[PDB]
């Protein structure tokens, strides 16, 4: 009811991926709902930033041991 | 006692005179509080018809046009 | 270092009985304070909630006026005296 | 000032066996379309509540002896009984609109009301003081609130365009 | 009278030296004729102005800084 | 007003706060570089003041009417790297 | 996310292992609510969302009313007993 | 950050010296109302009395009773002064001529006027004796009961202008001061201000405890001095709230035509003469209202705690919860809801 | 209708003395009856399980919630008649059962908080409503402040209910931290499988369930139901359990939890075992409410659990009212009054009640055998449906524990009946005073429904196969 | 200069730990309430650090301004006895205190993540290593702040919760009266 609203009264940071996921839920029934996996994973990545964080941990490892 | 309550259901107007005389601090508070919602209900359409209408709303955001894109030119590179 | 930031640091560092109206006044200060503080968002969003959130806050205030009405007519905050002046009548059996 | 919907809705959803008129009817239409059955139900509850406490005082009096209840309770009784009766009648009419009950007379009256308004150029369901986003918020708050009549009353007063009919 | 015109006219009447002396001794400015001086050297004055209420017509100007 | 002795301390208070307000005005003005102080600034106005600091050489509230920017403007762009919140 | 969890845990432990009085229990409840609001507001910032701050303001209201009701209940206990002893409820 | 230091020291000197001479102004104003004079012997017309009362109290013993606390009787006056002083930061003497210049200045003042109560709360705990702990309770119930009424006025006027910036609230008063459409709120705000400072005719506890062996502020030495620089500053502060909320603050006659006639350019003279005029309007307003605190003190007798709590919760609050309904209605009738700027 | 009741009563009660409290209770009783009669046609909207979202997406209205609303009102028109119709017009029964002024307001506010819970669709409405239901019920325990035990009770219930509101809010804020949502409709098979939310949702279930006495935190609520007055115990013991269990049943949170299986087993064992040595009535009936909470917990694990829940919650509520009503009527025929608030405490005080009023004991037997699950009483057809659902979904060890718990609970249920049909010296032979008419008719009507409502089971099944399917 | 204000959040964390231990250990409860006020202040500080001074001020004018005034208003009037912290009475809880601390902390930290392996759920919580970029856009046109947004949604989208909080506050009025005030007449 107050979902998708920011602190300035506008669209949040991760709204767009939520919109794509909700679109693809409306497109699909519970059997075909598996198609909504990558959209949901994109949403979770925007929220919690895990895969990008691990990417940067790999970069930092290369800057850390392979140089010293 | 000297100036006790005569009861709202045993004469409204007589109760209202008693209250204005002995309990103004409630009576004029009720009158204030009732004068807002009631006037908002009653006088607003008169003001909208005769004095002036209601203002056109403010933009609030970029007014994205409801159309399809058009091919333009001018101001291109070179 | 801002002048507010410079100032907001400098200044500090350079058995018995009671009547229950004494306690009700504090206990009731809470909800009325929360009412008047919850009214802040309305006054700062009053335009954007034009004529809808107006009516909403009025029903809010009226509901709160009900509880105030209950408080007044109970006479909670009044202090009550025990050593009453006699008002019986003087009657002599004959 | 545009009165053009921001959000899609259903077109002619069937809440019952009979066709639809409105899904968020304004308080005015609900009160103007009331059948006499509704006003009789108003007076039934208006008389049945104070009569109920008199019936009860006859059955188990408050003291040892029957005495008719004081006019104080009877007045409060009549007020609440009118409130119950109006809530029932506001519901009975609203359900004639949703398509849950027989709605022949209400179908024809709306078809007449709407054609006359289109003839006069007026917007069907009317023009509002509000921005369209608040119109949509109002319809979302107020739609099908009569289902909560046991808990709270809620009523539409906004003249939004999100009623559940085809665009024309 | 407690008005400013009083002190201004008085300071015009009696000179600034007497003004600073009166300010350092009495706390008020006062101007009036001399009536005489005693054996200790203390001078005694009298006023006639309308502005001066009862019990403020006659005043003293002590000689010693440690007046008593 | 008759009782000047009673109004003198009010004259002290009046003159002290008066000179305090005028002196603070000149100090804020000298801080800003010859312009009255801003107030009630929001996100936009701050972001634009930062853009001014990018176009002038960091000279505060100095404005520039040139239709075309110096080439440093394209490379003076700042992003802001924030600490993780815990 | 850290500070809120820490105040919450320590205040739950001081609520549970209080053999002394009751005002500590009231205080630990209020601190638990505080830590919750801090958790939630941190998440609301990181997501740039408003539902968190809405639930936070609602918690503030409800917690103040909680303390009001609790401190009337204590006053009832005291009415009857006259002393709130260390190990009484 | 040098001029920031200059600006702080100017402000602190001006405010503290204003407090010191508000003591003398209180006494001489009250005297001439009583057909006497003075202090007019400790200086050139008494302009050094306040510093004499201070220096006497700083060379006075720091004596602590046997069954008392030390730390509470010491820090509590100190924290009272601090909390009362930081409210001065958000107070403008020109358009943006403010040390804070926050966008939440109203809410800062309102939260700090809520922190103020703790001085009276901790005073009663400085005396383990039993009656003082009830006398502080009387004096706390007056403050927390009257802060509801001061706040409610902050909200009523912010319905007119939808911003918590103090300068913005004052700049909207170019058109009209908010004491003209809401004149009764001027009385109410001034009454409640006099109450929150526990000033006469609302000085119940200091008098009720001056008779009794305790239940008052039986301090000595430096804590006396801080409590008397925190009372006479909370007075100016609450008078300032009246000023920038209802009386136009720094506003005055439009000095457009004059400055146009006399200057021709924006120099470092016009800025000075402008800031002088603005602050002078703000100052004379504070002077008239400090006079009014004294004027009230000289006349009216005292209240009792029952009359006082009854005055608040049964007479004032109903009128305000009425005004909460009439003003939004008055805006809705005429299509005049203010914008966020 | 509740709101206009609560609003009107505040004014009308402040205007009214202590002497009108019974008539005002009678008024709101009749008003609730007029609601339940005249607005009941709204069940048509929920044809073919048409479900509606209201006030945005905060509330949800389906046939489940509507029936729960009618039940809470039927409970609240019977619980009010107990305060507004005096049993006997004697001085003793005036002093024993006299309503207070603010009681009825707190009842209706607790009705409101109960209904906002079941109707909730977002966690924010749940948190606001559970706080409303919780705060109202702190005060209801405490309103009889002239008793020491109730004062102790409200204080403990405040603290141990506050702790659980903390647990609930901690769970909600975690769900929001993970998913950026306060709505459970934002779940589905994808999001359940894809995300580790098992811990984050069982913490919700437990924080709600420990507020209803689920084991091993049963004792505090049992001490409360024992220590509070009987006519308050009959309300606090029921309505909070209906509300929270209905919210957890409607939202299919814990489909196949292992923790819930363990705790529900422990409740059936505790509530069956620990209630055997009890000599007091209220503790006995509280342990009974616990084992029934165990049975109803066992259908949080099913995903198709509406009929079994609705039938059991209805017969439980009916039997629960009726048995407490029998205990209230029997106070006339005992010899010793223990208190002004709890006139009857020990089960051995009902001795010989058959020789005084036998048809009161017939009602007690019908109600007891209904609790046990003896057909053709309604309790059989309720525990049968639970057995059908759990065996249809794959819980076998739990069905055996269920059978075993029913047998063990027969003993503390039959203690009442055994002492009641015992013999007694100094019997009653005549009494010119007479119990009220209304309370007798209410008790009778509940008895006749427990007895003969098996006749309508097919009709109920047909209506369910339309409006819930 | 830059990094003088880098560890303020860790400082507030350490200070909140201290104030909790002090609330638990203090002799006279009045001191424990003062430490609770210190804790609410530290929370208000932290909220300013993360960009929510509005809630800092609402806390200072709600919690401290009313709730703690009331807590002192109670303990000033009631005879709340105590039992000073000891070793004979409270040491027995040390094993359970420690077990409860470790488990509750590690669970409260693992709970916030969606990884399937347990140890990684905590090692994700301990991954606070990387900085968050802040970009500047130009789409926000108004001067809407958090309080204005709260008013908009609370009074439009979530009106029902407001019109229920009114009834919560009615309870806050009406329950305490019924409990304290004996309507003998
Ligand atoms: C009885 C009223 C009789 C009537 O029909 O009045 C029509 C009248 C409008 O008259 P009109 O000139 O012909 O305009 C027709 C359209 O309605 C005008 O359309 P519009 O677009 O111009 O609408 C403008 C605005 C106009 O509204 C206003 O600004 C008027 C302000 C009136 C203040 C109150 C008096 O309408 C609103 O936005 C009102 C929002 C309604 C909010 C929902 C309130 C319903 C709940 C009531 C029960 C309480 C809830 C309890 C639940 C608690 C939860 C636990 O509307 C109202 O009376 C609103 C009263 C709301 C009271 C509740
Ligand atoms: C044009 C017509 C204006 C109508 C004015 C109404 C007259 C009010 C009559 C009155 O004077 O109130 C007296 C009444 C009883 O007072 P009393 O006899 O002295 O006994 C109390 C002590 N036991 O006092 C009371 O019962 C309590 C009244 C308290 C009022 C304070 C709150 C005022 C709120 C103003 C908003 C008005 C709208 C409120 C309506 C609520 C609707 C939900
Ligand atoms: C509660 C009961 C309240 C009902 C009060 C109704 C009083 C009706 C008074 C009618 C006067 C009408 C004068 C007028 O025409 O006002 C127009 C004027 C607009 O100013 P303008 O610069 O011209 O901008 C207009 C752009 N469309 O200015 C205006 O639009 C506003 C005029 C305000 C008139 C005073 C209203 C307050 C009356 C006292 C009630 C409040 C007391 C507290
Ligand atoms: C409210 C008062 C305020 C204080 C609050 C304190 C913080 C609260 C902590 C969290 C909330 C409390 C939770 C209450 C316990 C119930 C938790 C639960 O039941 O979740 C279980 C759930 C799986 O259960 P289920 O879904 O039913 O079955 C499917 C299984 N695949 O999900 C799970 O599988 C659980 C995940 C397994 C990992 C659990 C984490 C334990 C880690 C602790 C390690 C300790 C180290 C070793 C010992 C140290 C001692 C020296
Ligand atoms: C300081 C300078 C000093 O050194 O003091 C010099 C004098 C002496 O002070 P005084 O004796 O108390 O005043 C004299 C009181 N006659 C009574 C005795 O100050 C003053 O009069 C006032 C100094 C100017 C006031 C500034 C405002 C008659
Ligand atoms: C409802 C008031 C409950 C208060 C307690 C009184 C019991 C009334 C039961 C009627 C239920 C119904 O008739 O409904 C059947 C419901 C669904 O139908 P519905 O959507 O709710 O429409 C009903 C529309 N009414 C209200 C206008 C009628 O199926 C169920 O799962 C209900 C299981 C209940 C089992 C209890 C049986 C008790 C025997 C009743 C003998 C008269």
């Amino acid at each position: 009811t107050a979902a998708g609203i920011s602190l300035t009264g506008g669209r949040n940071r991760c709204f767009s991926e939520w919109q794509s996921f909700m679109h693809c839920t409306a497109k699909t029934d519970a059997k075909s709902r598996a198609q909504c996996l990558p959209n949901f994973e994109d949403y979770m990545e925007c929220l919690h930033h895990t895969k990008e964080k691990a990417r940067l941990r790999e970069i930092e490892s290369v800057l850390k041991q392979k140089k010293e | 006692m000297i100036n006790a309550n005569p009861g709202f259901w045993n004469g409204p107007f007589r109760y209202l005179r008693w209250s204005a005389h002995n309990r103004p601090h409630l009576f004029f508070a009720f009158a204030i509080g009732i004068a807002g919602p009631v006037a908002a209900l009653t006088l607003t359409p008169l003001r909208r018809k005769y004095l002036y209408p209601d203002h056109s709303p403010l933009p609030q955001s970029y007014p994205l046009p409801q159309r399809a894109r058009e091919q333009l030119t001018g101001f291109d590179d070179e | 270092m801002n002048t507010f930031i410079i100032f907001i640091i400098l200044i500090p560092i350079v058995r018995l009985a009671f009547n229950a109206a004494f306690i009700l006044v504090a206990i009731l200060f809470l909800p009325f304070d929360l009412e008047i503080s919850t009214l802040l968002p309305y006054v700062m969003s009053i335009y954007l909630v034009s004529n809808y959130g107006f009516t909403i806050v009025l029903l809010f205030l009226l509901i709160l006026i009900i509880g105030f009405v209950y408080e007044i007519n109970t006479n909670a905050l009044k202090i009550n005296k025990h050593n009453k002046p006699n008002t019986d009548s003087l009657i002599y059996k004959l | 000032s545009s009165s053009t919907p921001l959000v899609k809705t259903s077109v002619n959803y069937s809440y019952g066996d009979y066709p639809l008129i409105d899904a968020d009817p304004h308080f005015k239409r609900v009160v103007g379309y009331m059948r006499p059955s509704d006003y009789g139900v108003i007076g039934l509850a208006t008389a049945a509540l104070p009569a109920g406490i008199c019936f009860a005082e006859w059955l188990d009096p408050v003291k040892g002896k029957f005495a008719r209840p004081s006019v104080k309770f009877l007045r409060v009784a009549t007020m609440l009984g009118f409130a119950v009766g109006f809530g029932a009648a506001y519901a009975r009419s609203s359900l004639r609109f949703f398509g849950v009950t027989e709605n022949a007379r209400e179908y024809k009256k709306d078809e007449a009301q709407m054609a006359a308004r289109k003839a006069a150029g007026l917007e069907p369901y009317g023009t509002s003081s509000l921005t369209p986003e608040l119109q949509e918020i109002a319809a979302k708050n107020s739609a099908h609130s009569i289902a909560g009549l046991f808990i709270f009353p809620w009523f539409n007063f906004v003249n939004h365009p999100y009623h559940g009919r085809e665009q024309k | 009278s407690s008005s400013l015109y009083r002190v201004l006219r008085n300071a015009w009447e009696v000179g600034p030296r007497s003004y600073w002396k009166q300010l350092n001794s009495i706390g008020d400015t006062k101007s009036g004729r001399l009536v005489g001086t005693d054996i200790y050297g203390n001078k005694f004055y009298e006023t006639d102005h309308q502005d001066e209420i009862h019990l403020r017509t006659r005043y003293v100007e002590y000689k010693e800084k440690d007046y008593d | 007003a008759i009782p000047f002795e009673a109004l003198l301390p009010y004259g002290i208070i009046f003159g002290l706060l008066t000179a305090g307000g005028g002196a603070m005005q000149v100090l804020h003005v000298y801080r800003n570089g010859g312009v009255r102080d801003r107030f009630a600034i929001d996100q936009w106005d701050s972001q634009m003041m930062e853009r001014d600091l990018r176009l002038n050489g960091g000279q505060g509230r100095k404005q520039v009417d040139q239709a075309t920017a110096p080439e440093a403007f394209k490379h003076n762009h700042v992003w802001k790297s924030e600490r993780p919140l815990i | 996310m850290f500070i809120g969890t820490i105040i919450l845990v320590l205040s739950f432990l001081g609520f549970v292992f209080n053999r002394r009085n009751i005002i500590l229990a009231f205080i630990c409840l209020e601190t638990m609510l505080l830590g919750i609001n801090l958790i939630l507001l941190r998440n609301s910032v990181l997501f740039d969302d408003i539902s968190g701050s809405l639930f936070a303001i609602v918690i503030i209201i409800l917690a103040g009313v909680e303390s009001a009701i609790g401190l009337s209940l204590l006053v009832s206990y005291y009415r009857l007993r006259g002393v709130i002893n260390s190990y009484g409820i | 950050m040098i001029i920031n230091i200059v600006e702080i020291l100017i402000f602190l000197v001006c405010v503290l010296f204003s407090v010191a001479y508000l003591t003398v102004a209180e006494r001489k104003t009250l005297a001439y109302m009583q057909r006497r004079l003075g202090p007019n012997f400790v200086g050139y017309y008494g302009l050094l009395q306040a510093f004499a009362d201070a220096v006497k109290l700083l060379l006075k013993e720091i004596v602590l009773p046997k069954e008392s606390n030390y730390i509470i009787l010491v820090i509590s006056p100190l924290i009272t002064l601090i909390t009362a002083l930081i409210g001065w930061v958000v107070i403008p003497l020109g358009p943006g001529i403010t040390l804070g210049e926050l966008n939440l200045g109203i809410l800062f003042s309102l939260a700090i006027g809520s922190l103020g109560v703790f001085g009276s709360l901790l005073s009663g705990w400085s005396s383990n004796s039993k009656y003082s702990l009830l006398g502080s309770i009387r004096s706390t119930a007056q403050l927390i009961s009257y802060e509801l009424i001061l706040t409610s006025i902050f909200i009523i006027i912010i319905m007119f202008v939808s911003s918590l910036n103090i300068t913005t609230i004052i700049e909207t008063q170019r058109v009209v001061w908010y004491c003209i459409p809401l004149l009764p709120l001027l009385l109410i705000f001034f009454i409640a201000s006099v109450a929150e400072t526990a000033r006469p005719p609302f000085d119940l506890t200091e008098s009720e405890s001056e008779l009794v062996a305790g239940y008052f502020t039986e301090y000595s030495g430096s804590p006396f001095v801080f409590f008397f620089l925190a009372e006479y500053s909370n007075i100016i502060l609450i008078s300032a709230f009246n000023g920038y909320l209802l009386l136009g603050g720094y506003l005055s006659f439009n000095y457009s035509y004059l400055f146009n006639i006399l200057f021709n350019d924006y120099s470092y003279v016009s800025f000075l003469f402008e800031g002088l005029i603005n602050s002078s309007a703000y100052a004379i307003k504070l002077v008239f209202l400090m006079f009014s605190f004294i004027w009230v003190r000289a006349a009216f007798p005292r209240f009792t705690y029952d009359n006082l709590i009854n005055f608040c919760w049964i007479i004032l609050l109903p009128l305000l919860f009425g005004i909460f309904l009439i003003i939004p209605s008055t805006l809705y009738i005429f299509d005049s809801f203010p914008t966020l700027i | 209708m509740l709101i206009l009741a609560i609003i009107s009563l505040i004014t009308f009660v402040s205007m009214s003395k202590l002497s009108d409290n019974r008539a005002i209770i009678r008024l709101i009783n009749i008003y609730l009856i007029l609601v339940l009669v005249l607005d009941s046609f709204l069940y048509l909207l929920f044809l073919n399980n048409q479900t509606y979202t209201v006030m945005g997406e905060l509330l949800i209205f389906n046939s489940f919630t509507f029936y729960i609303d009618m039940l809470i009102y039927f409970i609240m028109i019977v619980i009010s008649s107990l305060y507004g119709y005096n049993l006997y017009n004697n001085n003793l029964y005036k002093t024993l059962f006299e309503p207070k002024k603010e009681l009825i307001i707190l009842f209706l506010i607790n009705i409101l908080g109960a209904l906002l819970i079941v109707h909730s669709n977002d966690f924010i409405t749940l948190f606001v409503a559970i706080e409303l239901q919780s705060y109202s019920i702190y005060l209801i325990t405490a309103i009889y402040n002239s008793s020491y035990k109730a004062s102790k009770a409200s204080m403990l219930y405040f603290f141990m209910g506050g702790i659980l509101s903390i647990l609930i809010a901690y769970s909600i804020n975690t769900y929001y931290s993970v998913l950026n949502s306060y709505t459970l409709h934002s779940l589905d098979s994808l999001i359940i499988n894809t995300l580790d939310l098992n811990l984050i949702l069982i913490a919700l279930s437990l924080g709600l369930l420990f507020k209803i006495g689920i084991a091993p935190l049963h004792k505090w609520l049992i001490s409360i139901y024992e220590n509070t007055p009987i006519l308050i115990t009959i309300y606090i013991s029921l309505i909070p359990k209906i509300s929270i269990l209905s919210y957890l049943v409607l939202s299919n949170i814990s489909i196949n939890s292992l923790v819930i299986s363990i705790l529900a087993i422990l409740t059936l064992l505790v509530g069956s075992v620990g209630g055997l040595l009890q000599i007091k009535i209220k503790r006995l009936l509280a342990f009974s409410g616990l084992t029934n909470a165990g049975y109803m917990m066992l259908l949080l694990l099913l995903n198709n659990n509406e009929f079994s829940y609705l039938y059991y919650i209805t017969q439980y509520s009916i039997s629960h009212l009726a048995i407490f009503m029998i205990i209230i009527f029997s106070i006339y025929y005992i010899n010793y009054i223990n208190n002004q608030y709890n006139p009857i405490i020990y089960v051995n005080q009902l001795k010989g009640l058959i020789h005084d009023n036998a048809y009161l004991v017939l009602s007690m037997a019908i109600v007891v055998f209904s609790f046990i699950g003896i057909p053709p009483l309604l309790g059989f057809f309720g525990k049968l449906n639970i057995l059908m659902s759990i065996l249809n979904n794959g819980y076998y060890f739990i069905s055996i524990v269920l059978i075993v718990a029913s047998l063990i609970s027969a003993l503390y249920y039959l203690y009442l009946l055994n002492v009641s049909i015992q013999d007694k010296n100094n019997i009653l032979i005549n009494s010119n005073e007479t119990v009220s008419s209304v309370l007798s008719y209410i008790l009778s009507s509940l008895i006749i429904l427990i007895t003969f409502g098996f006749i309508y089971n097919s009709l109920i099944i047909d209506i369910f196969n339309v409006y819930f399917n | 200069m830059m990094y003088l204000t880098y560890y303020f959040i860790e400082i507030t964390i350490f200070l909140a730990i201290l104030c909790t231990i002090f609330i638990i250990s203090a002799k006279n409860p009045m001191v424990s309430i003062l430490y609770m006020i210190a804790l609410f202040v530290i929370a208000a500080m932290y909220l300013y650090l993360i960009g929510l001074g509005i809630f800092s001020l609402l806390y200072i004018m709600i919690y401290i301004g009313a709730i703690a005034v009331l807590f002192l208003f109670i303990i000033t009037l009631l005879d709340i006895n105590s039992t000073e912290l000891s070793v004979k009475s409270n040491i027995r809880d040390l094993p359970l205190v420690l077990i409860s601390l470790i488990v509750l902390t590690i669970s409260g930290l693992m709970i916030y993540s969606n990884d399937s392996i347990l140890i990684n759920k905590l090692l994700e919580a301990f991954g606070n290593d990387y900085n968050t970029i802040i970009t500047q856009d130009w789409f926000n046109i108004e001067n809407t702040t958090l309080l204005t947004t709260i008013g908009n949604v609370l009074l439009t989208n979530n009106a029902f919760i407001l019109l229920v909080l009114a009834i919560v506050l009615l309870l806050g009025i009406i329950g305490p009266i019924s409990i304290t005030m004996k309507h003998k007449e």
